[PDB]
């Protein structure tokens, strides 16, 4: 049976080696962070927060 | 040197003194270096006059001008989508009422016959001691000087009318007897409350729609303390 198996033994090591890869940090963040814009300036007033 | 012009002299900008950008052009001859009240349209932006809110505030629009005495065109604090600065507490210095075009009280002397008013001191065709508000209009209009019925407006009755226009370019005078006419005349008066309008006029009087903007103190000045125009 190793004779038969030894095609599908190959194809599965060639998936897995391309596929998959070993966990080293078991949990992973995505993070949304929102952004900021400029105004034009006036002589005497001022600029919004940020 | 030879004119004063309106400027803020105290104005924070942390109080509810605010930015904003115009929803329009401001007039350089008309509206420039005057104190104009102002409020926002339904988008975002300033407008001279009443605008959707009413009448939230004054603006200064100070524009420098040439070694002749004309305003620089250029600017970028005057165009549509420019920022400005507007001001609810506050002091004005070199303070002056704002009124746009000139404005001609007509009375008639005469109680018999015809008089003559002169348009840039070119005469008038002869009107009744008892013309109709109408024919004030048609007489004035009627020489061939080019300005035309579109810029005048007349309002009265017999014995007096005022003679309104948007231009600074024309004026009314008397030429015939039995007719007098007055330009009318705006100065800041000490101890006074002003009060912003709907045009974006600034003036010591409420009629149907001013909102007070502040009170003067010493004639020169203007103590802003605008109480917001609500619905």
């Amino acid at each position: 049976f190793a004779e038969s198996i030894a095609i599908y033994n190959e194809a599965m090591d060639n998936l897995i080696q391309l596929l998959t890869y070993p966990v080293t940090v078991p949990v992973e963040p995505v993070v949304q962070i929102g952004e900021t814009t400029f105004e034009e300036a006036t002589e005497l007033g001022v600029p919004r927060g940020a | 040197a030879l004119k004063t012009k309106p400027r803020w002299d105290k104005y924070d900008g942390y109080v509810g003194n605010y930015r904003g950008v115009l929803g329009e052009d401001i007039d350089l001859d008309t509206e420039a270096n005057r104190v104009l009240a102002v409020g926002t349209n339904s988008n975002g932006a300033i407008v001279v006059g009443a605008g959707q809110t009413g009448i939230k505030g004054l603006m200064i629009v100070a524009v420098g001008a040439d070694i002749h005495g004309a305003m620089l065109d250029g600017g970028i604090n005057n165009h549509a989508g420019d920022p400005q600065d507007v001001g609810k507490h506050g002091e004005i210095t070199n303070f002056q009422p704002t009124v746009f075009g000139r404005t001609f009280g007509v009375a008639i002397s005469a109680t018999e016959g015809n008089v003559k008013l002169a348009v840039n001191g070119v005469d008038t065709g002869n009107i009744a001691y008892d013309t109709s508000a109408a024919n004030l209009k048609s007489g004035i209009v009627a020489v061939d000087d080019g300005f035309t019925a579109d810029d005048f407006t007349v309002t009265g009755t017999a014995p007096n009318f005022t003679i309104v226009t948007t231009r600074t370019d024309v004026t009314i005078t008397a030429s015939g007897e039995g007719v007098t006419v007055t330009e009318a005349t705006s100065v800041a008066a000490a101890g006074t409350n002003y009060y912003g309008h709907a045009d974006g006029t600034v003036n010591a009087v409420k009629g149907s729609d001013g909102v007070y903007v502040g009170h003067t103190q010493e004639a020169d000045r203007l103590i802003v303390n605008v109480k917001d125009e609500e619905d």
